[PDB]
C-alpha cells in the first residue's frame, strides 16, 4: 500500500 | 583558523520518498586572505562528486561562510551508510575530517497511543490531546497534528526522552478550545518513523 | 586563565523546608602554580561571610577543581534575592563575577492530570501511566510517584517545555505491569512547586 502526508505521498512498500 | 561543522538531514526529508535529503558540511571562521576551500565527500570510504556549492555568506564578524551540500539517497541513509566530509585550507596545516550517519542500533517499531483530557481539565477553559509515542528506535522522528485533512498548529512536542529498554519515547500536546472537542471533532496524530509500515502512522482521538 | 560556573539549589532543596537548600560557586582551570582563590559572595551586592568552601580536589589534567558553597534560607531565594559570587586569583586580570537568582516573573499554580492507559495499551506485558504537567511559572520542580506507602521508581519524566501562554509543561511516565494495573491498584503523582499548596500535591489513579 501507500501512505499520504496532507495529500502528499509519503512511502509505498 | 577555519572550523567544520556537519549536520544531517531533516527526518522528514528521509522519511518521506517525495522530498529531498542532504548533508550539510558547513566552514565558519573563513579568512579573507585565503578564503578559498576543497572539499572532497567519500560515501562508506569511497568518494563521490555530485557535491554542490551554496554561495559565499559574508558574516560580519569579518569571516567568510562556505557551505557544501551533498544529496543522499533515502535508503542510502536509512542503512547506516557513513558520510565523511573533508575539508582543505590553505590556512590549516592540516586538512579537517568529520563523519556523520544515522545513531548505529536496530531499528524499533513505535508504539503510538492518543489519550483524551483529564475529567479534571473538563472544568477550564482549553484542553488538552495527548500523543504518546513509545518504544522507538531510533530517535529520528516527527510528529503532526490534524482534523478533517487539516493541520492543527497549537501542539508541542517533547524531546524524545530516553527509556530503560534503550528505545525512546516522547509525549506530544495539543490544545484546542473546549467547546471544539465537545463538538463532536475528530484529531489525528500523525507519526513519521523508519521502522513503520511506509514510514508513516496516525491515530485519531474523538469524545465518547 | 580559571573559568567559574555558578549553579542553583535542587529544586526539592527549595520545596521541602526539611531539608538544606545551597547555592554552588564553580571554579574549574585553577593552575598548580597558584591556586589561591579569594571568594566573596553578596546577596543584593550585600557582602556575607557565611559561605563554605569544599575540599580541593586534583582533576588530574593540570587543573584543580575549587567550590565554595553557600548556603540559603527558603524564602530568601523564594523570593528571588540575587546571589553573587565574585572569584579573585593571581593568575586572572581583574575578578570574575556571576549572579543567580530564581526565573523572575510570576510564578504561576501547575495543573496536575493523571491520565490512565489506552485501551489498544492493554495487549502488553505493561502499562504507561502518565502525569501531565501543566501550567505552571516557573520551570522549577519535582515529580515522583508512588503506591500504597511506597515509592514506584520505574517511571522517566521529561524536561519541561516552554508553553505557547508563556508556561511550561511536562510528562512523567510510570511502566507498571498490566497485571498490577487490572488488579484494582493506586499509583499517585507527587508534584513539588513553589505555586501549589504547601508546595506539594497529589494525584493517583486506578481501574
Ligand atoms: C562569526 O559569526 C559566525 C556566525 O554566527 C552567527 O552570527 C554570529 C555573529 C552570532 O550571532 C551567532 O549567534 C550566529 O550563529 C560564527 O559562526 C558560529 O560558529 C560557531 C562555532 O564557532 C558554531 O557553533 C556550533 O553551533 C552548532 C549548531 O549550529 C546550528 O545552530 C545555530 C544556532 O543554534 C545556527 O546559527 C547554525 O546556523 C546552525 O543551524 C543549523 O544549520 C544546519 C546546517 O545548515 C541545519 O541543517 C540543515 O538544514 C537544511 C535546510 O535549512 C536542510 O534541512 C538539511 O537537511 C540540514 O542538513 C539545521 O537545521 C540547523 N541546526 C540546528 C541544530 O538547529 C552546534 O551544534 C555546535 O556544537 C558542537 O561544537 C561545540 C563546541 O565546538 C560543542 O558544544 C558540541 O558538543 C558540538 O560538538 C557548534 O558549537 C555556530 O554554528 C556558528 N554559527 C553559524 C550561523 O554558522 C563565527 O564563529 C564567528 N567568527 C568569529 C571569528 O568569531
Ligand atoms: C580538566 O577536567 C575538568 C573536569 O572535567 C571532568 O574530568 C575530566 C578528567 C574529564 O574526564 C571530563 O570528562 C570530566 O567532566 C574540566 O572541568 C570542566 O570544565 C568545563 C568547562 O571548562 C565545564 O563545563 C561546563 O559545565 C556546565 C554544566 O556543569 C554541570 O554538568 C557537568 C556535566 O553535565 C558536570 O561536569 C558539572 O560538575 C556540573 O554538574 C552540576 O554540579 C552542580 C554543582 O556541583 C550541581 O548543583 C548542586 O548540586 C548539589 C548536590 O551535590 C546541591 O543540590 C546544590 O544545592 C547544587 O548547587 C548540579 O546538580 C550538577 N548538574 C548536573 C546536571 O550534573 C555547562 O552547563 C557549562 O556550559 C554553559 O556555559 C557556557 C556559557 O559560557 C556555554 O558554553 C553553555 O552553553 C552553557 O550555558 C559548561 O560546559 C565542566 O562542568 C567541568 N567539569 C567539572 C566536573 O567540573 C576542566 O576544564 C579540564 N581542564 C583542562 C585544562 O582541560
Amino acid at each position: 500500500d501507500c501512505a499520504w502526508h496532507l495529500g502528499e505521498l509519503v512511502w509505498c512498500t | 583558523g577555519p572550523s567544520v561543522f556537519l549536520f544531517p538531514p531533516k527526518p522528514k526529508d528521509t522519511l518521506m520518498i517525495s522530498r529531498t535529503p542532504e548533508v550539510t558540511c558547513v566552514v565558519v571562521d573563513v579568512s579573507h586572505e585565503d578564503p578559498e576551500v576543497k572539499f572532497n565527500w567519500y560515501v562508506d570510504g569511497v568518494e563521490v562528486h555530485n557535491a554542490k556549492t551554496k554561495p559565499r555568506e559574508e558574516q560580519y564578524n569579518s569571516t567568510y561562510r562556505v557551505v557544501s551540500v551533498l544529496t543522499v539517497l533515502h535508503q542510502d541513509w536509512l542503512n547506516g551508510k557513513e558520510y565523511k566530509c573533508k575539508v582543505s585550507n590553505k590556512a590549516l596545516p592540516a586538512p579537517i575530517e568529520k563523519t556523520i550517519s544515522k545513531a548505529k542500533g536496530q531499528p524499533r517499531e513505535p508504539q503510538v497511543y492518543t489519550l483524551p483530557p483529564s475529567r479534571e481539565e473538563m472544568t477550564k477553559n482549553q484542553v488538552s490531546l495527548t500523543c504518546l509515542v513509545k518504544g522507538f528506535y531510533p530517535s529520528d522522528i516527527a510528529v503532526e497534528w490534524e482534523s478533517n485533512g487539516q493541520p492543527e498548529n497549537n501542539y508541542k512536542t517533547t524531546p524524545p526522552v530516553l527509556d530503560s529498554d534503550g528505545s525512546f519515547f516522547l509525549m506530544s500536546k495539543l490544545t484546542v478550545d473546549k467547546s471544539r472537542w465537545q463538538q463532536g471533532n475528530v484529531f489525528s496524530c500523525s507519526v513519521m518513523h523508519e521502522a513503520l509500515h511506509n514510514h508513516y502512522t496516525q491515530k485519531s482521538l474523538s469524545l465518547s
